[PDB]
């Protein structure tokens, strides 16, 4: 309680709730959810048609600088109409505050490639194109980064398995490196670790 | 101690010793098929099973944190010795 | 900009580049992993698992390990509904077999039903 | 060739299958009672077309349906198979 | 499902962009097979190019056809540069057999297979 | 270790087969595992 | 009207009277930690873990066994709720030994999961923890009496379902021992079904004991074999192999249980299997060879032979795919005789007329019943879960059960009627002290067995069954809508062969002794070679062949039930299926795969190659085998009865008697237990 429990903040939580409510009022066009968790970092959750407007408004307007970008990630979730989640994560220089800007999208509909307002997102956008498939219209160069050239599949999906569909070895028949269907030497014995007895009762969705 | 298979070699303590037409024998060519000649069962036969005067007794294995956690075994039946699950050594009572 | 719609499925089955035997032959199974009966509690329910059929695992000729020629053996796709399961399976390409969800039928039970003057439920030891 | 077997596939509701319900209520015992070694068979699960099939002539599966067909057409194709 | 487009509004620009891609691949073969010092005739490489175009006959949606054109244009960038190598181009070829069968009799003797 | 010479454990090597990678006397791996499926025995006596 | 307002933390829900706090919380999504409750067993308030706080309640009650009045409100996150649970958790973990490595339920404990999610951490009680001497409850269930938390779940299970009633508590207070007082071993049915019920690792499996660990095994759906009921079982498979099996629940059938034979019938599955295709040798010696020369020899011989003198006996475990591929092949050659091991007597067209050969009623619908009679079998052995559900129904809503044919060892106080089928026809014609309630009853169910079906009394006994069925169903003021005359079997492929419309039994073989025949699963004494003509050509296809495999001519190593996606049928027509858990050891291809390769090597073909094509042809043979897990109920009792009146006989004066008479007889009379070491161990430990 007084030791060993991480103490929560109050006034910073109040100010981030006020600021999220502020943003949500002053942009009625692209607002679905604003939320604050217990550790007080602001979350905004956005329809994917105002990405460059929200980032321009969150770069300027002079009561929110937020000049530092992080991570872009379109974190893959199944079961949904829109799998992929673009997650911007912004830090301000004059303010000491942290916002997450999460807009959602599906497997094929592109977004407007916000490299033109943040130059940091160029290699980030190329990388997340190579690993997911969230295509980026109005973008200079989409090459492949963190993958092999002849490899494809966008392998951070939940469809692409842990070991690949490709294997490389060498032969002296044609004096070069060739590919093969994969041949593991061990099973990768997967560990069933789904415990019973209601791990967290506070997060109970309404049962169907 | 090691036994004698029909291959003329050293058997294993658990029964995996080769058949006479296994080519794993012919990948053991010219090198030591290594074996620990000390076997596990060969030491239990030389264990003096002690005689503790209580009824349900304790076992630690020579000092805490050097050995196994506290296991408690029973000395009811005089037809069966009380065998530890961790120590692998028995116990008896007298009265 | 309000482009036309069509009553079609989705065709990422050549966009993901998985080889053709692993496309067609892997008959998927959508199932509810039910209550582990040696345990108690249905906390592990409510999650539709799409998994795949198993294939051979042979002896590793040096260690007796189970070396497999299977990329698609250890996948487990976690879903919440059944319609989205069918939608994902039609979206990515393969076929599938479907189990139902078999909830426990609640039965009337009582200690005052365990005891009775003229009914034949008699514990006789409690 | 040798008239080996005849199959009837039925269900719980269809109008032609209701005609074959009229057939199984009226004129079934004539068939097997007059033919002891002519093994016809009946198959139902829940819902299917009332398929009148015939497996004979060394792996020939003759094939007619009985959706919205009369019981006289059942007897007619029964004689045509016979 | 009034989906945003990619490049084409219907199948017309889809066919036009993929035939422009195939035009670029036809005029892309001899420079690369003379530069990379391969072991294979120009006609065999061009026939595997047209075979890889023949593999994708069932592709219908304009998003997907445009995305195949995007993949082909990215690979033609990486092959008009020497970012890729001889290993990747010989990996497009399937020469080191792998003579893996298709007959049910040969799926039966060499078995444990569908 | 001449400060404390003895120890009352008796199973230890006192030959000290030293480092040996590069001899004809070194380790080879083998799974300490018995037979798995144990195929059917064809019968001794014939018939007909 | 019986819709009671209770509030789970403020939220309303309607609850029937008599139903507890716990069923309300399971209705809203909550669970309460519990030990001595079990959802399909009896209810008592022993274990004290399920304590819970109600708003405005100074007395904390156990939520397992509370009659729920109108208008409650239940705190499941409050202060003294967690305080009471942590207190009781510190109580339970004092007399429990430090054995969580050497315990067998280490991955699947209950003390562990509740001590994480609901317990304290810094324990007390520095000295103590007495221990209790064990004794073997049998050869099949390993017993440590020390880890017993004295929850009393095995005891009430025995007292209300098993009926052996040799498991009680002795002593008082701390010194209470559970189990047996007179050191007598426990060898009854469902004795393996106490390792799923003991919530701690006290009563564990003897043959499984130290061969795996639960967090390393991946699971697969499977179907119960060597029965006709098909529990929702799971092969917890491991390391290119299997190493564990367990049961799983279904809606209507086979609640939380399994046969002990099935549960310990995996060693003999993996014990002495047939692995290579084998041809006889010049001295006459069964040697092995490649599939090439063997199947070329057999296919050329099949190109030679023609006529009605080619047969195929589908005994024991074969497939839907096996039967369909064998039917298509043997029709394709010129003609057939397909046969089964257990002869199904037909005299009133018993092959067709769907309702006459299967369990026509609902398995869960025996609880709906009132008047059930039982004509000769011993249902304790044949499908034991059928008998268990009958005993549970008799316990709850008081079945009226008669037994006709033989006095057997059933344990639920059955009425008995004169142990002879001529006295069954005396029931059907004249009156008796069961016949009055039977005819003026409400709900007729007539369970027929198939042990005495192999003798040639089948026509008149089946006619008397149909007479009882028709007379009571048109009697008792009812037009029908609920059923009678349900018969059962032993082998699943028997009901599959009847659903495919096959020539029943070895009748056509004893009439026409054939040239070439295919023995698919021949272990019982069906035929001999010296009762067969000079064309002594048989292809024995199977797995771990004991009886018939030294007799045989061509051995084909077929796969087993774990190894192939085969659709099987229970006794009531429901179509279940397995998946390929392990690809088979040895060479060992599947059944339809071998038959279609044989067709390929011979001068013909079969127009299907894949399993989707197999099941399209399966529906194009019969539509009852694609609609999985859907109960099918046939009709036309009057049509079957008017066809059944052709030929009738005088009955044999012998009163019928089951072969399935005792426990060792149930054990050794199948192929897998005939293989396995552990069933031989338990038989010699019943005798000795
Ligand atoms: S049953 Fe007992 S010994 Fe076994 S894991 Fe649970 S607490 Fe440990
Ligand atoms: S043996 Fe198991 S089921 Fe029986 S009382 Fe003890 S803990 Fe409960
Ligand atoms: S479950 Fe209520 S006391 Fe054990
Ligand atoms: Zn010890």
């Amino acid at each position: 309680t007084r030791p060993t429990v991480r103490p929560r903040n109050d006034v910073a939580h109040k100010q981030l709730s006020a600021f999220g409510e502020y943003v949500a009022e002053i942009l009625p066009k692209y607002v679905q959810q604003v939320q604050v968790s217990c550790f007080s970092e602001l979350e905004i959750c956005i329809h994917p048609d105002g990405v460059i407007p929200v980032l321009t408004f969150l770069r300027d307007h002079s009561n929110a600088q937020f000049k530092s970008l992080a991570d872009l990630t379109a974190v893959d979730i199944p079961t949904r109409q829109n799998r992929f989640e673009i997650v911007y994560n912004l830090l301000s220089l004059r303010f000491n505050s942290r916002i997450r800007v999460k807009t959602y999208t599906d497997e094929l509909t592109p977004v407007e490639s916000s490299v033109s307002v943040y130059k940091a997102a160029n290699w980030y956008e190329r990388e997340i194109w190579d690993m997911f498939g969230v295509f980026f219209a109005n973008h200079p160069d989409l090459r492949r980064i963190l993958t092999d050239y002849g490899f494809e599949g966008h392998p951070f999906r939940k469809d692409f398995p842990l070991s690949g569909y490709v294997e490389l070895r060498y032969d002296d028949e044609v004096k070069r490196v060739v590919a093969e269907p994969v041949e593991l030497a061990q099973e990768f014995r997967k560990f069933d670790l789904n415990s019973p007895w209601e791990a967290f009762p506070a997060y109970r969705q309404p049962p169907e | 101690g090691v036994r004698t298979s029909p291959t003329g070699e050293k058997v294993t303590h658990t029964g995996q010793v080769y058949d006479d037409e296994d080519y794993r024998r012919v990948r053991f060519v010219g090198r030591q098929k290594e074996v620990n000649e000390n076997f596990a069962i060969d030491l239990i036969a030389e264990q003096p099973v002690s005689q503790v005067g209580s009824r349900v007794i304790s076992c630690d294995g020579g000092g805490g944190a050097l050995g196994h956690p506290r296991v408690y075994i029973n000395l009811d039946k005089e037809t069966k010795t009380g065998t530890c699950g961790y120590c692998g050594l028995q116990f008896r009572q007298q009265h | 900009t309000q482009l036309i719609t069509v009553d079609e499925k989705l065709d990422i089955t050549t966009l993901t580049g998985v080889p053709e035997e692993h496309i067609k032959t892997r008959k998927a199974r959508i199932f509810v992993p039910a209550r582990n009966n040696m345990q108690s509690g249905v906390n592990n329910t409510k999650k539709w698992k799409m998994e795949f059929d198993t294939r051979e695992r042979w002896e590793n000729p040096l260690m007796g390990w189970a070396s497999t020629a299977d990329p698609l053996s250890n996948l487990v796709l976690t879903f919440s509904t059944k319609e989205d399961a069918i939608a994902f399976a039609e979206k990515n390409g393969w076929s599938y077999d479907v189990e139902e969800r078999k909830v426990p039928k609640p039965k009337s039970k009582s200690y005052g039903a365990n005891f009775s003057w003229n009914k034949r439920t008699r514990v006789s030891t409690k | 060739l040798g008239l080996r077997e005849i199959r009837i596939h039925l269900c719980q509701r269809s109008p032609g299958s209701q005609g074959v319900r009229d057939f199984i209520e009226k004129r079934y015992v004539e068939l097997k009672k007059a033919n002891p070694d002519l093994p016809i068979l009946i198959r139902e699960c829940s819902d299917v077309q009332p398929k009148l099939w015939a497996r004979y002539a060394f792996g020939q599966e003759k094939n007619v349906s009985l959706n919205n067909f009369s019981a006289d057409q059942v007897t007619r194709a029964l004689e045509n198979v016979l | 499902t009034s989906v945003k487009p990619i490049f084409s509004r219907d199948m017309n620009e889809a066919k036009r962009r993929v035939r422009e891609l195939y035009r670029a691949w036809y005029r892309e073969v001899p420079n690369t097979v003379h530069l990379f010092q391969l072991d294979i005739s120009v006609k065999q490489g061009r026939d595997k190019v047209r075979e890889m175009f023949k593999k994708n006959a069932h592709v219908t949606d304009p998003r997907v056809v445009d995305l195949l054109v995007i993949k082909g244009k990215m690979e033609l960038e990486e092959t008009i540069n020497v970012w890729k190598q001889r290993t990747h181009v010989m990996r497009f070829f399937h020469e080191t057999e792998a003579p893996r069968p298709k007959d049910f009799l040969s799926k039966f003797y060499v078995g444990h297979d569908p | 270790p001449t400060v404390k010479p003895p120890t009352a454990r008796k199973f230890i090597w006192t030959n000290h087969k030293f480092n040996l990678s590069g001899t004809p006397q070194q380790y080879v791996p083998y799974s300490t595992t018995r037979k798995k499926i144990q195929e059917w025995v064809p019968p001794s006596t014939p018939y007909k | 009207s019986n819709l009671i307002e209770v509030f789970v933390d403020g939220q309303s829900v309607m609850v029937e009277p008599g139903t507890t706090v716990l069923q309300a919380c399971e209705k809203v999504g909550m669970q309460i930690p519990r030990f001595c409750y079990h959802e399909r067993l009896s209810v008592a308030g022993n274990c004290r873990m399920c304590l819970v706080e109600i708003e405005k309640a100074p007395k904390v009650v156990a939520a397992c066994a509370m009659p729920v009045m109108k208008g409650w409100n239940i705190l499941t996150n409050s202060e003294k709720t967690k305080k009471a649970r942590e207190g009781v958790m510190e109580f339970l973990l004092a007399n429990h030994p430090l054995d969580c490595p050497i315990c067998d339920q280490g991955g699947e404990c209950d003390l562990q999961d509740q001590s994480m999610m609901f317990g304290s951490d810094r324990s007390r009680f520095l000295e103590g923890k007495r221990a209790v001497e064990d004794k073997n409850i049998g050869p099949l269930v390993k017993t440590i009496m020390t880890r017993c938390i004295q929850c009393t779940r095995c005891i009430r299970f025995a007292s209300e379902i098993a009926g052996v009633d040799d498991l009680g508590t002795t002593g008082r207070g701390n010194d209470m021992q559970v189990g047996t007082y007179i050191e007598k071993m426990f060898m009854s049915e469902l004795s393996g079904n106490i390792i799923d019920i003991c919530p701690v690792g006290a009563l564990t499996s003897k043959p499984y004991a130290f061969t795996a660990r639960p967090w390393e095994t991946r699971k697969t759906e499977s179907i119960d074999v060597m029965d006709a009921v098909g529990s929702n079982i799971v092969v917890s498979t491991r390391t290119g192999e299997v190493m564990r099996i367990l049961p799983r629940m279904h809606e209507d059938i086979n609640e939380e249980w399994i046969s002990d034979k099935t549960r310990f019938a995996y060693d003999g599955l993996k014990r002495q299997r047939l692995t290579e295709p084998m041809v006889r040798n010049e001295k006459g010696l069964l040697t092995h060879t490649t599939w090439e020369d063997a199947l070329s020899r057999v296919a050329g011989m099949l190109q030679s032979c023609q006529g009605n003198d080619v047969a195929a006996i589908a005994g024991g475990l074969v497939d839907a795919e096996a039967l369909i591929a064998l039917k298509d092949l043997l029709n394709r050659v010129d003609s057939d005789t397909l046969c089964t091991e257990e002869v199904f007597p037909t005299a009133g067209a018993g092959t067709d007329l769907r309702s006459n050969y299967l369990l026509n009623t609902t398995i869960a619908g025996v609880e709906e019943a009132d008047v059930v009679l039982l004509v000769g079998t011993n249902p304790r052995f044949e499908a034991p879960l059928f008998n268990a559900r009958i005993r549970k129904s008799w316990l709850h809503n008081d079945l009226k059960v008669a037994l006709i044919g033989s006095p057997v060892d059933l344990t639920y106080r059955y009425d008995h009627l004169g142990d002879s089928p001529k006295i069954l026809q005396d029931i059907a014609s004249g009156s008796h002290p069961f016949s009055q309630v039977l005819q003026e009853a409400k709900k007729p169910m007539v369970v027929l067995g198939s042990s005495a079906l192999q003798r040639n009394d089948g026509a008149a006994i089946l006619a008397a069954v149909s007479n009882i069925a028709q007379k009571i169903r048109t009697s008792s003021g009812v037009t029908g809508d609920w059923k009678v005359m349900n018969i059962l079997h032993r082998i699943a492929s028997q009901v599959a062969a009847l659903d495919l419309g096959y020539k029943p039994g070895v009748e056509a073989i004893r009439k026409n002794p054939p040239k070439m025949l295919f023995l698919l699963g021949a272990d019982g004494g069906c035929v001999t070679r010296q009762d067969l003509p000079k064309d002594c050509f048989i292809v024995y296809q199977g797995h771990h062949g004991d009886v018939g495999a030294p007799i045989a001519d061509v051995i084909l190593p077929g796969a087993a039930y774990t190894e192939k996606s085969a659709t099987y049928v229970n006794t009531e027509g429901r179509a279940q299926q397995t998946k390929v858990a392990v690809m088979p050891p040895g060479l060992a291809r599947e059944d339809w795969k071998i038959i279609r390769a044989l067709s390929e090597i011979a001068g013909m073909t079969l127009p299907y190659d894949t399993l989707d094509q197999v099941r399209n042809r399966l529906e194009e043979v019969s539509p009852n085998l694609v609609r999985y897990d859907d109960v099918e109920g046939a009709n036309y009792f009057q049509q079957a009865s008017e066809l059944s009146k052709l030929v009738n006989q005088q009955l044999l004066a012998d009163p019928l008697v089951p072969p399935q008479l005792t426990i060792k007889d149930f054990y050794m009379t199948d192929s897998i237990s005939r293989a396995s070491q552990t069933m031989a161990k338990c038989v010699k430990a019943v005798t000795e």
